[PDB]
């Protein structure tokens, strides 16, 4: 498997970074959407995990949401693909 | 044959798990009949509990509790209370040289009952708590063939910290010997518990040196860090799920900088009953924090942090709070201070928690505390590493740094990468 591995990325930014991963993993993406001293903040954050686990859950005043990929390059944050 | 066992003085009780506090049933040496009359399952392992000093010449609260806690684990197993009480409330130098005598009593008895049924030392497990794990040692050494293990219940340090291998818990006397030391606190001779490692897995809970829950607030007080090895040991017969993990480290005070977190080849070790019984050449001393009640089991994890400024700043002892939220749960305002802070500067430290948080998420960490501005570090990244589930995870500021400002509001970071050790 070939997954997009960024580090927290702005929400309209694209991953150009790639990463053959190992056995038994899968693609994840990782969105934070929340509140900054910048004003109302999305990042993106994407890799090859061993067990991914789906998960939305607010932490804090900041929506995480954790997603799960078995197909190449699909670890792409809804509003981009 | 009870002529040829009529000198030994220590008694050897078959306790049962409908009747743990009592010493009921006797099992006699040279009377093969009182084993029929115990009950004593023959096709189950053998765990033979061994008390330490009494000032009062009777069994201590920890006893009847240890019993219930094997009986438990092991439903089927053969718990034995041998009792050494008389040798044991003496002045303590008498009492700790009688440590030879029960050993000899304590290995007749397992010879005994490999010569007359044919049961294997391989199925037999000795627990001796301070002066009981130096005589579980010394019968050890005794036995026609090895013991499978010996448990070293804080062993007493007081005239054994010199003494040589014969004369204490050694690794030669079992199989596999593992050691619990809780009460080290003291310079060596003059400890309750042993400093010395006398296993083949020797763990130190916080240090080793005292207990948490045991600051002040029969003699119960002055003995808390010392009977908390017993604590710990309960614990993992109740949580065979669950084992408290121990490290591998170089020292007490490299631990605490969050040095050794690593699980690679047996450098990580189960605390008590579900241990992976692996011999080495030299002792690995392991070390692990832990609660102040049952369940004692916590989550340690190195915070790894680089601290970016604009000009040369140095603050010296600067207090932080760090919060950590993760899928199941959350550990909010976790305290640390920091000896040195400095501009790019990186630090690393140990942060431990009795909260289970799951899989990380969220860290957010606060600097604690006009004619002068506020300090303040710039901090894009925070790396953290899970003793216990074994992940590199990597946080990294909701914007492109987040300003740590003495006093101000708490910089927040969520989790940009993970890694498996395994
Ligand atoms: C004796 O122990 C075995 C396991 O070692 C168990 O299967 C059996 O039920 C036990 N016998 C009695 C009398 O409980
Ligand atoms: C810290 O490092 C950055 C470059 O990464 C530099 O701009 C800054 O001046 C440094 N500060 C000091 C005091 O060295
Ligand atoms: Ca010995």
């Amino acid at each position: 498997l070939r997954c997009y591995t960024c580090k927290s990325l702005p929400r309209d930014e694209r991953c150009d970074l790639t990463q053959d991963c190992s056995h038994g993993q899968t693609c994840t993406t990782l969105i934070a959407h929340g509140n900054t001293e910048s004003g109302l903040l999305t990042t993106h954050s994407t890799w090859c995990t061993d067990s991914c686990q789906p998960i939305t859950k607010t932490v804090e005043g900041t929506q995480v949401t954790m997603t799960c990929c078995q197909s190449s390059l699909c670890n792409v944050p809804p509003w981009q693909s | 044959q009870r002529r040829d066992f009529i000198d030994i003085e220590s008694k050897f009780a078959l306790r049962t798990p409908e009747d743990t506090a009592e010493d009921t049933c006797h099992l006699i040496p040279g009377v093969a009949e009182s084993v029929a009359t115990c009950h004593f399952n023959h096709s189950s392992k053998t765990f033979m509990v061994i008390h330490g000093w009494t000032v009062t010449g009777m069994y201590e609260s920890w006893v009847p509790k240890l019993v219930a806690a094997l009986y438990k684990r092991e439903p089927d197993s053969n718990v034995i209370v041998v009792d050494w009480l008389s040798r044991a409330q003496e002045h303590y130098p008498v009492s700790a040289g009688y440590t030879k005598l029960v050993g000899q009593d304590v290995a007749r008895f397992i010879n005994w009952m490999e010569e007359e049924f044919n049961y294997p030392l391989d199925n037999v497990h000795l627990l001796g708590y301070s002066l009981g794990a130096h005589a579980a040692g010394i019968a050890g050494s005794l036995t026609n063939k090895k013991v499978n293990r010996i448990t070293g219940l804080d062993p007493a340090g007081p005239n054994f910290e010199y003494a040589e291998a014969p004369s204490r818990l050694s690794p030669d006397d079992a199989d596999f010997v593992d050691v619990l030391h809780t009460f080290t606190r003291g310079s060596p001779g003059r400890s309750i518990g042993i400093q010395k490692p006398v296993g083949h897995v020797d763990i130190y809970p916080n240090g080793g040196t005292f207990q948490p829950g045991c600051n002040i607030g029969v003699d119960q007080l002055v003995k808390c860090s010392h009977e908390r090895s017993i604590h710990l040991f309960i614990d993992s017969l109740l949580n065979e799920e669950n084992p408290s993990k121990a490290y591998r480290c170089s020292s007490k005070e490299a631990f605490e900088k969050g040095l050794c977190l690593s699980c690679r080849k047996n450098r990580c070790n189960n605390l008590g009953y579900e241990i992976n019984k692996v011999r080495a050449k030299r002792s690995s001393k392991m070390y692990l924090k832990t609660r102040s009640q049952m369940p004692y089991k916590v989550f340690h994890y190195q915070v790894k942090i680089h601290f970016s400024g604009t000009e040369s700043e140095t603050h010296t002892n600067q207090a932080f709070e760090i919060s950590l939220y993760g899928t199941v749960a959350e550990s909010e305002n976790i305290p640390f201070t920091l000896p040195e802070v400095s501009t790019n500067k990186t630090y690393s430290f140990l942060i431990y928690t009795e909260v289970d948080i799951g899989e990380l998420l969220m860290l957010k960490l606060k600097w604690k505390s006009d004619w002068w501005s506020s300090p303040g570090f710039a901090i894009q990244k925070i790396r953290v590493k899970a003793g216990e589930t074994q992940k590199k995870v990597i946080f990294c500021s909701r914007e492109k740094v987040s300003h740590l400002q003495k006093g101000k509001a708490p910089a927040v970071f969520v989790k940009c990468h993970d890694k498996s050790l395994n």
